[PDB]
């Protein structure tokens, strides 16, 4: 349901973020906490200051996970298996929260790579982030 | 909720910098590209088979200018967003039959277009201010749905 | 929109027939079974690992009685659903942190419980009347979200 | 993502509707048109009277399609391929409309088989109808 062109599109915009997984990930999280503060209930133990050690470390783990997803874009379910267990079964993250984070990831690419996030590219990246979210909410039980 | 002085400042100071014709054309084109079912609501604008057709539709480009001019009237009625939008809410419901879940999809595209045109002004705090605005405007357009 | 006389009649005449304790227990149990993330909001009620645990939780059964009694206060304030629900809206937002998309999921479970208990009264027209009610109540509970 | 037990559950509740695909399908459609009248814009050419020839014939095609889905519950995408093309690409049906129809299908089973649509069974049938809807909205382009 990601086409071949969608896949080539995602791989190319993702290449821009290489070298920047911590920085882009930290920013995607700060934007999620600030624009959608109801998401902060999931992170009680976190220093929420700008560039806190914790938010940077978490930004990096999130984006590294998304980077692996791009490298296994033909088998998202198997590349994201453990994380689906974690989010859906152990944390019971309400599914609406994956749309916020996905949106904040788009905003980070628009700020840093505005010419590279063209309308067709935006459409691909958005399809990839929906596909990632659907795997992470697939194990509620 | 009310806008505080810091939120109002972010909204008013950014909007003064926005090219509403260009941004508006861009946001409307991106929603028809990213969420293709929305093309059904505009099937009177013509050619909307693919992204190339959408970016070269003069009717899409002009309608996008008028949608963003209208959204930008929120910025002069921050106090009264719901009341100001009530007739448009009615026209969307009765005349255009648009499903109200779609209003929040366009709000998010507008945030992406603003981010890409004004990346230095669209700080974390500014984006939080705009996100509240776009959520109030989508709710005001959904309000006369009965 | 206002309820018309035929809608009001369907709502008032059915509700008089409903066992609110039993229905309420049933609807709350089904939402925690069908949408398992909702268990996070009630993690103070105990055991909610599986359906067997949920159906045998005395706290779930009792809370379900109080949710349906409260929803059934809509039926006496058809004119004023939003105003009547404003404080509960506030408590859900501020104290319980519940995401407002969830209110429409419970409205749909309540329609399924009513259908299964009163299958002869829940005609096509009656269901249309109840669906409007449940949509007004979910919107009133979402309204103080700021 | 449908478990083995979900699949056995769906097959058993579905067995009840056998012999009744036209009748249950006609009713699911009448409830969708009455409770969610915004769905009627898709059916301009239809007599909307109760038990109109057209609504019965359409109720039957819909439920027959859903019956085939149950019989190929391990490969929904291939069992529903043509229908996804039709709904998403040719009709451009707004995706929210699949949630309404899914809900009205649940209400029809609750009215006719209330004891058989227990809480665990309801949870299975609901998972199947989401899975069916996700295939039918997977081809928007
Ligand atoms: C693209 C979407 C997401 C990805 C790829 C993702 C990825 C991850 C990863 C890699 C971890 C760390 C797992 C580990 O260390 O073993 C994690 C933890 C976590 N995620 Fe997510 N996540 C996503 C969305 C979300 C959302 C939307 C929420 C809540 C709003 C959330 C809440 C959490 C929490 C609370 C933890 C545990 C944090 C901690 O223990 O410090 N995640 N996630
Ligand atoms: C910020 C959100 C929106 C605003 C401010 C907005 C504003 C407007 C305005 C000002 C008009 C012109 C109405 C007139 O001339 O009387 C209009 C028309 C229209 N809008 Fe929207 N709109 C928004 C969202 C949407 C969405 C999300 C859709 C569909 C997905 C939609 C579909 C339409 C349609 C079909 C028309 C009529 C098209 C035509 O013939 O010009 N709008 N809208
Ligand atoms: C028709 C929709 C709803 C109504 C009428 C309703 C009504 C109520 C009422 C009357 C209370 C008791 C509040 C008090 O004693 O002060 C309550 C508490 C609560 N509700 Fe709701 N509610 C609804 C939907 C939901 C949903 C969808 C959720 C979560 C998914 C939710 C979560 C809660 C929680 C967590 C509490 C506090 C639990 C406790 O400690 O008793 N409610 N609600
Ligand atoms: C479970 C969900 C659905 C199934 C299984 C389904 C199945 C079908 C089938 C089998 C057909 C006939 C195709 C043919 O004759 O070749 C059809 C046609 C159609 N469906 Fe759906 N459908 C579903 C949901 C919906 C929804 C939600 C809408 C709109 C609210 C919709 C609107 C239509 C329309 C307009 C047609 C064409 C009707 C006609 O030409 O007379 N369907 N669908």
């Amino acid at each position: 349901v990601l086409s071949m062109e969608d896949k080539s599109n995602v791989k190319a915009i993702w290449g821009k973020a290489s070298g920047h997984l911590e920085e882009y990930g930290a920013e995607a999280l700060e934007r999620m906490f600030c624009a959608y503060p109801q998401t902060k209930i999931y992170f009680p133990h976190f220093d929420m200051s700008h560039n806190s050690a914790q938010i940077r470390a978490h930004g990096k783990k999130v984006f590294s996970a998304l980077h692996e997803a791009v490298n296994h874009i033909d088998d998202l379910p198997g590349a994201l298996c453990r994380l689906s267990e974690l989010h859906a079964h152990s944390l019971r993250v309400d599914p609406v929260n994956f749309k916020f984070l996905a949106h904040c990831v788009l905003v980070v690419f628009a700020i840093h790579h505005p010419s590279a996030l063209s309308p067709e590219i935006h459409a691909s990246l958005d399809k990839f982030l929906c596909a990632v979210s659907a795997v992470l909410t697939s194990k509620y039980r | 909720a009310s806008f505080d002085a810091h939120e109002r400042k972010f909204i008013v100071d950014l909007w003064a910098k926005v090219d509403v014709a260009q941004c508006g054309a861009d946001a409307l084109s991106r929603m028809l590209i990213v969420y293709p079912w929305k093309r059904r609501y505009f099937e009177h604008f013509g050619k909307m088979c693919n992204a190339h057709d959408i970016l070269h539709n003069s009717k899409v480009q002009e309608h996008g200018k008028k949608v963003l001019a209208s959204f930008g009237e929120a910025v002069k009625h921050l106090d009264n967003i719901k009341g100001h939008f009530a007739n448009l809410s009615k026209l969307h419901c009765e005349k255009f039959h648009v499903d109200p879940e779609n209003f929040k999809l366009l709000g998010d595209i507008i945030i992406i277009v603003l981010a890409a045109h004004h990346p230095e002004d669209f700080s974390v705090e500014c984006h939080a201010a705009f996100q509240k605005l776009v959520r109030q405007v989508a709710a005001a357009l959904a309000a006369e749905y009965h």
